[PDB]
Order: structure tokens, then sequence, then C-alpha cells
RNA sequence: GCCUAACGAGCCUGGUGAUAGCUGGUUGUCCGAGAAAGAAUUUUAGUUCAACCUUAAAAAUACCCCAAAAACCCUAAAUUCCA
RNA sequence: UCGGAGUACAAAAAACCCUCCGAGUGAUUUUAAUCUAGACAAACCAGUCAAAAUAAUCACUUAUUGAUCCAAAAU
RNA sequence: AAAAAAAAAAAAAAAAAAAAAAAAAAAAAAAAAAAA
């Protein structure tokens, strides 16, 4: 029953959400965040984290993206947020890393496409 | 060239659409429209 | 003497385009904020965009104006290219309108004690 | 042309207080408050709406108004908006 | 009659037998729905946006349009 | 004989008409300048 910000719309991405999944792909490391419209970073999984760093090979791999995906899935359930929105780019949405990010997320149990607002 | 006013007929009931068509007839008029009575999506056929 | 002036139809009324509400104005949901033929001001938080490029307020609140960074929709190509050719240091800025919500979202009332 | 001292159509009595967005006139005294042209119109010699205004009434704020704020190439005097 | 500039330099408005360009429609496909808060604009008439609740685009895009009454039509 | 990969790890380069856009890190706090 809370507020989103319905608005902007000359700009991108759509800022209407409670929680926005954000995936930054550096030439080196894969980083995945979850954000509040306040800008605050709620739950994150990054490669430069020694945990994921030591457990696997070749950071830039599609495999490492699956990995960061389900690590953020796990950490999300622990944080009890089952709903967030993801706005990839038209070209990004076709890459393997992101499809596997989304599959890792779904198998994790986390639902994308945020539930609607009640009496908006 | 000219513009022809055509009256479309729904398959079911008394629902009737009114719309404009082209002299050259680029795309012959057959629609998928909204019928109020059955509250449905329908096939509307071009008529007079 | 033939007095023909060859020019015709200069005459239109003005469209009264411009800014309807001013910074720090109280607003009710649905008020038109400003109305423009080209984008002068873009819709910000809680401001909806009409098909004629009207800006109306979505919440009940206080209207605020802002200079912010402009990141065009990757679907809209012209703006994408305009963003592309810029020298590597510069970012684009625009003016936005906002509503700052006044009323809290709701209240919890005690209906019955059983 | 002429048809009884005015004929592009006689004179008289009716219709007839014909009808005039057009002139011209409209009568005692003393006090209050007081107006300059936005629209449409066979309309621009006129009307009918708005705005200002007069006479009563009900109320709550009204002018003035510092920051703050209103666009993109260049762009003065200045506006708009508010404690 | 209708719309873009200027004149009218920065909220709106703003004249001429002023200076210049346009429209009395094309091209598609995706057939672009109901019902109701709040609004812009406005003498009036006409014009405009639009949340919630149910289940059109491109052509500078802005202009492509005529009120009652009376007629023909079918629902 | 005067100051140590192109923060305390991170952020140009290299390999699916010609471009453009799915490997790497001073040595053992105490190797730039200015006197025949
Ligand atoms: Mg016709
Ligand atoms: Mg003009
Ligand atoms: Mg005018
Ligand atoms: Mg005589
Ligand atoms: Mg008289
Ligand atoms: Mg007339
Ligand atoms: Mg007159
Ligand atoms: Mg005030
Ligand atoms: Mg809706």
């Amino acid at each position: 029953v809370a507020r989103k910000e319905r608005g902007w719309g000359t700009v991108w991405p759509s800022r209407e959400f409670w929680h926005r999944l954000r995936v930054i792909r550096t030439q080196h490391h894969i980083e995945a965040l979850v954000e509040h419209r306040n800008g605050q970073v709620v739950v994150s999984a990054s490669t430069r984290e020694w945990a994921i760093k030591k457990h696997l090979y070749s950071t830039r791999n599609v495999v490492a993206c699956e990995s960061v995906g389900r690590v953020l899935a796990e950490r999300c359930l622990e944080a009890g947020i089952n709903f967030m929105v993801y706005h990839p780019t038209p070209w990004e949405a076709a890459s393997d890393s992101i499809k596997r990010l989304q599959h890792a997320m779904t198998e994790g149990g986390v639902v994308l496409r945020e539930p609607r607002r009640i009496y908006e | 060239s000219k513009t022809i006013l055509v009256k479309m007929m729904s398959q079911a009931g008394t629902g009737f659409s009114f719309n404009t068509k082209r002299s050259r007839l680029r795309e012959k008029l057959t629609l998928l429209h909204y019928d109020p009575v059955v509250k449905k999506k329908v096939l509307f056929v071009e008529q007079k | 003497t033939g007095g023909s002036s060859k020019n015709l139809g200069g005459k239109s009324p003005g469209k009264r385009f411009g800014i309807k509400k001013m910074e720090g104005h109280y607003v009710h949901a649905g008020n038109i904020l400003a109305t423009q033929r080209h984008f002068r001001w873009h819709p910000g938080a809680h401001v909806g965009l009409g098909k004629n490029k009207c800006l109306y307020a979505l919440e009940e609140g206080v209207v605020r104006y802002t200079k912010e960074v402009y990141v065009p929709n990757p679907s809209n190509s012209e703006a994408v290219d305009l963003v592309t050719r810029l020298p590597q240091g510069a970012v684009l800025y625009k003016t936005f309108v906002h509503v700052v919500p006044a009323k809290p979202e709701g209240t919890f009332k005690l209906v019955a004690m059983l």
C-alpha cells in the first residue's frame, strides 16, 4: 500500500519501484546490487569480495554471473525481499550472462516484476 | 483520391462501428474491436 | 493604386503555453503544472506527462524545480546519438518539475476490540 | 412630357400614435459613490456577453512582497511567483 | 475561417491592406475501449490534458476543419 | 661527486565492406631535476 514514484518518463530507466536490481558489468568484475529509491544499497554481491573470489575462476565468465546471481538470491531471501524490478538494456537483455543471472534469480526463489500498488 | 466512410458490422448483436477508408484501398478493412454487450474482443466486418 | 499585400493568415490566438504553477505551490492530484509545445521542462518525480506534453501532478504536494542529469531512453535514437557524440567529460542537464508529497500515505485506525 | 400654380407617378380620407440602430428635445433643491474599450456579430453609426463599476449581503485575508524558483546559441529596461 | 515563426528579446495576452512560410489531407497497422477524481483554457459556444476503477504512429505534427433546425437512413 | 598494470585491489589495451558500438603490478614508518 506504499508509494512508488510514478513519474520521470523522459528519462531512463523507470524509477517506479520499491526495489531495483542493478547489475554493473566492469571489464573485470561482475557486481550485482539491490537498491532503494533513496539510493541506499540494501543487499549486494560483488566479485572483489574474497568469498566469491577464492571459490572460482575467471571473474568475467558467464559462470561467475550465474554465481553472483544465486549468491544475491540467497542473500536476498535472508533479507526477506522477494520482489524487485530489473531494467536491462535492449542489447544487454540478449547476452548469456544476464539470462543466467535471471535464471539464478528465479531458481533462488526471487520474483522480479514488482507486485502492483494497491489504490494507486 | 477520395475518402470513403464505411460502417462495420459485428458478428454478434447490434454493435456497429463507423470509420474511414482510403480510395486506393491500401489495407482492406477488417478489425478486431470491442463489443459492449458480451464485453468481448470481436471480428468486425466492413459494411455500408 | 493596386495595394495588394501578398501575405496571408498571420493571425492565430496565442496558445497560453507556459508555466501554470510556481515553485513551492501547493497542488492537488491532477492539477496541470505547466504546458509547453516542445520540452522545456521534463516531468520529474510524481509528475505525469500528457500526450500533448502537459505536466500534471500525481500526488498531493509541493511543486519543486530542479536541474538534473539527463539520461535518454535507449529506445529513442536521436537522443541516444546526441548523447553519443559528446566529448568524454561532459554530461547533459535538463530542468524537471517534482511534487513533494504532503499527506502521509495512510493511518491505522482501531476498528473493533474483540 | 402632361393629367388643377411641387407627377420616375395625382389628390383626399382611412390603415396611422406606419417604421426610423438616424438627428433634435426631455422641466425642483441638496448630498454618496463613479466609469476609456477583450469577444462575436449584413458587424464596425448598433446590440449581447467578459472585464471594471454602483446598491445591498455574507465572509476571509487582500495588495505590498527577501532569499528560492521559470530553456534550450546571443540576448536590455523588466516581468511572473511568494513569507 | 485554421496553424508555425517574427513584430511581441525573459509568465501569459497583444494590433495593421505588417514581414515571411503553411492547411482545407495523405502514409500505415497495432484498430488506438468504458466509467469517473482533479485540472488548463475560456465572454458564451466550442476547445484541451488526465490518476484511480473496470475490462495509435510518421509527414517541422501543431492545421487538415462547420452550430442549431430540417432531411434521409437502422438500431 | 634532488623528488619508484599503458585506494588501501579497484577503476585505456588484446583477440564473432574499414572503423565504432556479445593479460597483467621498485628490490633487500625506519633505477627525473638542480658542479680537457
Ligand atoms: Mg462526407
Ligand atoms: Mg503569431
Ligand atoms: Mg490575435
Ligand atoms: Mg399640382
Ligand atoms: Mg416614432
Ligand atoms: Mg451573418
Ligand atoms: Mg449601426
Ligand atoms: Mg501573498
Ligand atoms: Mg488506469
